[PDB]
């Protein structure tokens, strides 16, 4: 591509990020919890 | 998939469902190939336009 | 030095190699319409949009009946015309412009 | 050679007094042959309850028609005589009169106005004329679409309290306000301390000092049993209104939520995003509308009547962008844009002088130049971002629209709008 | 001309989540 | 001015969707486990006696 | 009209193979698409006969 490298797409993608990492938690615990992940699922109190 | 310990009666009713069901998923999914194909038109051997000949 | 005669020998080979040549067309009849090319076509004048269809429509004329026009009427590859290349290079830098524009 | 900033530093100053009865006097000096003086008062329709709803503007249409002092049309003859100009205005919360004169006539000019706003003659005959006046302007389709969703919107946001109410009133009322309720509403709310007295131009401070106590001085300042109406606070409420008229062109809409009010800095950063976002349609702004305690915050545009639906859209979507994904390079545009319109506002003595009596009102004080410089530089995308999310995401709008709106999206659809699902 | 407009009374339908006045606007919009 | 659940409850959880929906499915896990231990222990008590669990 | 565009039915049958444009000059290599689906098709009725005695 090469057209992606500059400053207004680092901005952009720092805006997105927690978003991201949030909805990322949602799959990884909603995974989890479908599969009876033990694994993960052996961990919470 | 197999249903037991290994290849067995359980399996080949499996196969038998699955044969007959198959080709009319195909046959839906070939009605939406074709739809998708009627938006733009068919292209041709010399991969230029031949929208001032067309029958 | 002979390294330019040489190359325009090779060049020279490969254009007849083509054959788009035996259906009475311009190379630059032959690109593919995207985005920029279209927008290339719409900026030509009247005269040479009209010689464009012409051309176009008699070699899918000729490919519908199997045949080629006779050897005479072939296009020669040093008296060929490179129309739309000019039109096509300043859409191109516009594009560039634009996206350079969409970084800062 | 200067800096923009440091250009900001030659501007003068604007002096402020007061006299004994509370009025205060402002001005700014700069040296010209010609003058813009008037008085600025702290009263408009949000003051006015439904028995009286209309009467400002009654009183307006008769502010320049006599005096005691100057019967009928001799104020007039004198205005003219001097090559002056005399203008007078009426809003949701405040009310004006000033006068564009040579600076040679500082001495009349003062006591014309304050032969008006003490001495006006309320005559029976007067008062029937504006009556038939106001009747007859009302009567026929006198008024822009512009206007009517404007007053639309204002009527479903504030609905229930007085800010709901229009400054002209109801047609039913001026057919039956009498001589009594005109001089109760003067007496209850033309006081003093109420009062500012602005000038702009070739004004000397002290002089026109002196010619207030002359000429002002004995306007009272004892408000009396506390007669000033009790009236209801203040509420926003999500709602519609809509008016389907398919016989009309173009179809208008007004769309905003509930915005800060004059007081709070957030404003300067809300311009800002106003100055990003402002093809589909005609015609298309976005605007603020400041009150003491509330405001409103939103958009107004025409379209054709097939196009509604995608207009909405490209608006909210570019609400809910600016409130997520905002970025530096637009943000600098966007301040570069509002510097630009402070500035150029500021032309001629007239826009000055009303700024200072405006400003006097609202904030208690005149903001210079180089503070509001100094408050735009502060912003950043990541201002912008806090702020408008502060005051546009996940909240419900008040809507107007007037015209062929059969395709105005449903309420519901409207508010999901507010708010993104992958955010 | 449109002066006259005012939008009828919806009293019956509120919530008595705002009429029981004594907490700030927005504070209210977030608990409803 | 009155700090209320429901309104900490929405500035908290609710505003945004991702934090929502990971509110949900933090939710569901737990109600699963209670709900089918409370079912249980009723159906259990409803026919004491009768069950070969405990006649073992 | 003519009743080949007088309803929905009929007028995308229309669309599809009766006023459909196509190029004047595609080759033999363009036929296989038609002989697929007439394969496909007898495929399906032999497999229904078949299927009542296996
Ligand atoms: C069966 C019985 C039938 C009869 C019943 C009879 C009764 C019926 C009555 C009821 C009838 C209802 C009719 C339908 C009403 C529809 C209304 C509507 O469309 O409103 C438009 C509504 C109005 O807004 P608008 O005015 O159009 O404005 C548009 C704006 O852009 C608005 O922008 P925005 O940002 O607000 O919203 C945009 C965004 C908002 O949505 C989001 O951002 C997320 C929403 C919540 C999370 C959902 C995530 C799902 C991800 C896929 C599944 C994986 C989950 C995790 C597990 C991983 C496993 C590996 O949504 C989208 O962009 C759409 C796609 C969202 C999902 C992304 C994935 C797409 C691919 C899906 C297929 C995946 C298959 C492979 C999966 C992996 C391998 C197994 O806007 C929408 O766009 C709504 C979106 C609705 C999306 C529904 C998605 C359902 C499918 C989920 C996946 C299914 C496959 C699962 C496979 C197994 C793995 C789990
Ligand atoms: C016991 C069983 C009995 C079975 C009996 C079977 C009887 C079958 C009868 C079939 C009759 C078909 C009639 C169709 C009429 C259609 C008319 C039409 O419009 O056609 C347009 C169509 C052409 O379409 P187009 O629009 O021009 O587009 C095509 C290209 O795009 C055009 O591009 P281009 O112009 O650039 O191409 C030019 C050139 C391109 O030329 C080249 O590329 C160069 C070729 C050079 C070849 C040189 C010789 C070989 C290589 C030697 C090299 C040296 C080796 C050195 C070794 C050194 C070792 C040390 O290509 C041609 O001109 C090709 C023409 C010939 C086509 C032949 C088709 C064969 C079909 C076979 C069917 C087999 C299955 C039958 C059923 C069996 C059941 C058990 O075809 C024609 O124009 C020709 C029609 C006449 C074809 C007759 C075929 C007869 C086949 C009889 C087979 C009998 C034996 C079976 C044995 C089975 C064993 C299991
Ligand atoms: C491949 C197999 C395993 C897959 C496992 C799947 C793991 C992930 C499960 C996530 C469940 C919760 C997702 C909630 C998303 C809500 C988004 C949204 O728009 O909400 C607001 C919307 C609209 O709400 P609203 O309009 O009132 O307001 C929303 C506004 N905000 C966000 C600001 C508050 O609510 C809905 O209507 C959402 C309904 C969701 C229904 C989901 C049903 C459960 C399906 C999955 C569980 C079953 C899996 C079975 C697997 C079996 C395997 C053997
Ligand atoms: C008893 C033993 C069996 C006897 C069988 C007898 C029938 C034999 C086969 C006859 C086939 C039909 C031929 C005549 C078709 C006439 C169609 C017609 O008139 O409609 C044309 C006209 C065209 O439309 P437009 O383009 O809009 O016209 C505008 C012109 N400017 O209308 C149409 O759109 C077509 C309508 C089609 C109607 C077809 C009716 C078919 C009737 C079949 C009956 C079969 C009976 C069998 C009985 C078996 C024993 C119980
Ligand atoms: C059951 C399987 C399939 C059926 C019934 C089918 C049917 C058709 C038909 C009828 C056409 C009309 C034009 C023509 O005949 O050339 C077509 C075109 C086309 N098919 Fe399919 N097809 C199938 C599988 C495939 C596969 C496997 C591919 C590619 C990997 C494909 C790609 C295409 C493309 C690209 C075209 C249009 C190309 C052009 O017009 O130049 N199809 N198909
Ligand atoms: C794309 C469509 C189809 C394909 C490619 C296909 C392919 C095949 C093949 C290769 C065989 C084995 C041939 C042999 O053993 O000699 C077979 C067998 C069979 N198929 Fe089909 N088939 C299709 C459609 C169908 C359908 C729709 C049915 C519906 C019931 C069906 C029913 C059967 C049956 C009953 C058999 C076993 C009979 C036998 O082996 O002769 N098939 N199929
Ligand atoms: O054969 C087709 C074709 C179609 C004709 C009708 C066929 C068909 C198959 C089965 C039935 Cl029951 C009816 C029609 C399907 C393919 C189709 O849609 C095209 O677009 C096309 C373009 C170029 C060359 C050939 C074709």
């Amino acid at each position: 591509m090469t057209r992606f490298l500059g400053p207004r797409y680092r901005q952009l993608v720092k805006n997105w990020i927690p978003t991201a990492y949030t909805w990322g938690a949602v799959g990884t615990l909603g995974l989890a919890w479908a599969a009876d992940w033990r694994l993960i699922l052996d961990w919470v109190p | 998939i197999w249903g037991g310990y290994s290849i067995g009666n359980p399996t080949l009713s499996r196969f038998f469902t699955l044969h007959f069901i198959l080709p009319f998923i195909i046959t839906a999914l070939t009605m939406v190939h074709l739809l998708f194909l009627h938006e733009t038109g068919s292209n041709n051997p010399c991969g230029i336009s031949s929208d001032s000949d067309k029958i | 030095s002979a390294s330019g005669k040489w190359l325009d020998g090779i060049r020279k080979w490969y254009y007849n190699a083509a054959g788009f040549n035996k259906l009475g067309l311009l190379r630059d009849d032959t690109m593919y319409e995207d985005e920029d090319v279209k927008e290339a076509i719409r900026r030509l004048p009247d005269n040479l949009y009209n010689d464009r269809m012409f051309r176009i429509k008699r070699a899918l004329d000729l490919n519908l009946k199997h045949q080629i026009l006779p050897k005479e009427q072939w296009t020669k590859y040093e008296e060929e015309n490179f129309y739309l290349e000019p039109y096509l290079k300043e859409v191109i830098r516009e594009r560039k412009e634009r996206e350079e524009w969409a970084k800062k | 050679t200067a800096t923009f900033a440091q250009a900001l530093q030659f501007v003068p100053e604007t002096q402020v007094s007061l006299l004994d009865n509370g009025l205060r006097v402002a001005s700014e000096q700069s040296s010209q042959p010609t003058c813009t003086v008037g008085v600025w008062i702290d009263v408009g329709s949000r003051f006015e309850t439904e028995k009286n709803n209309g009467a400002g503007y009654f009183l307006e249409h008769l502010a320049f028609k006599g005096t005691k002092n100057r019967p009928g049309s001799a104020l007039e003859k004198e205005v003219e005589s001097m090559g002056a100009h005399l203008n007078a205005y009426s809003t949701r919360e405040h009310t004006a009169y000033y006068i564009k004169a040579l600076s040679k006539d500082l001495p009349k000019v003062v006591e014309l106005l304050g032969d008006i706003v003490q001495n006006c003659s309320l005559e029976d005959s007067q008062i029937e004329k504006e009556r038939d006046v106001i009747l007859r302007e009302m009567q026929e389709n006198d008024a822009s679409m512009r206007d009517v969703v404007f007053d639309y919107l204002h009527a479903t946001a504030f609905q229930g309290t007085p800010l709901a109410q229009t400054v002209e009133g109801p047609s039913e009322n001026v057919r039956k306000l009498s001589r009594a309720d005109l001089t109760e509403y003067l007496s209850t709310h033309y006081k003093a301390p109420r009062m500012v007295l602005a000038a702009a131009g070739g004004v000397e401070h002290q002089q026109l000092l002196d010619l207030a106590q002359k000429h002002l001085g004995d306007i009272p300042w004892t408000y009396a049993e506390d007669t000033m109406p009790a009236l209801t606070p203040c509420r926003f409420t999500g709602s519609e209104i809509r008016h389907r008229d398919d016989a009309l062109p173009f179809a208008h809409v007004a769309i905003a939520v509930e915005g800060p009010g004059w007081a709070s800095p957030d404003n300067v950063a809300l311009q800002v995003a106003n100055a990003i976002i402002g093809k589909l349609c005609q015609s298309f702004q976005t605007f603020s509308i400041c009150y003491a305690d509330t405001g409103l915050l939103g958009a107004h545009f025409v379209c054709d009547r097939m196009k509604i639906d995608d207009m909405m859209f490209v608006l909210q979507g570019q609400w809910m962008r600016l409130c997520t994904s905002a970025t530096e390079s637009e943000v600098a545009r966007g301040k570069n844009i509002l510097r630009n319109a402070l500035v150029s506002h500021l032309d001629g003595t007239t826009p000055v002088c009303e700024d200072i009596g405006r400003s006097l009102l609202t904030y208690g004080r005149r903001i210079p130049l180089a503070e509001w410089e100094s408050r735009i530089a502060e912003v950043d995308a990541s201002v912008v971002r806090e702020i408008c999310s502060k005051y546009i995401y996940d909240q419900c709008p008040a809507v107007a629209g007037y015209g062929p709106i059969e395709q105005l999206p449903d309420y519901n659809r409207i508010r999901s709008g507010m708010f993104w699902l992958r955010f | 001309s449109h002066t006259d407009v005012k939008v009828p009374d919806f009293y019956d339908y509120r919530r008595l989540e705002v009429l029981d006045s004594t907490k700030s606007s927005r504070e209210s919009s977030e608990a409803r | 001015a009155a700090v209320a659940f429901t309104s900490k409850l929405y500035s908290l959880l609710f505003r945004r969707t991702s934090t929502f929906a990971l509110t949900i499915v933090v939710g569901v896990l737990f109600f699963e486990r209670a709900f089918d231990q409370g079912a249980d222990a009723i159906y259990d008590h409803i026919n004491e006696g009768k069950l070969w669990k405990h006649i073992k | 009209t003519p009743m080949r565009k007088s309803n929905p039915i009929m007028k995308m049958i229309n669309h599809s193979l009766i006023d459909l444009p196509t190029p004047s000059n595609i080759s033999m290599w363009w036929n296989f698409g038609s002989l697929l689906a007439f394969c496909l098709i007898l495929q399906i009725i032999t497999g229904l006969f078949l299927a009542m005695h296996y």
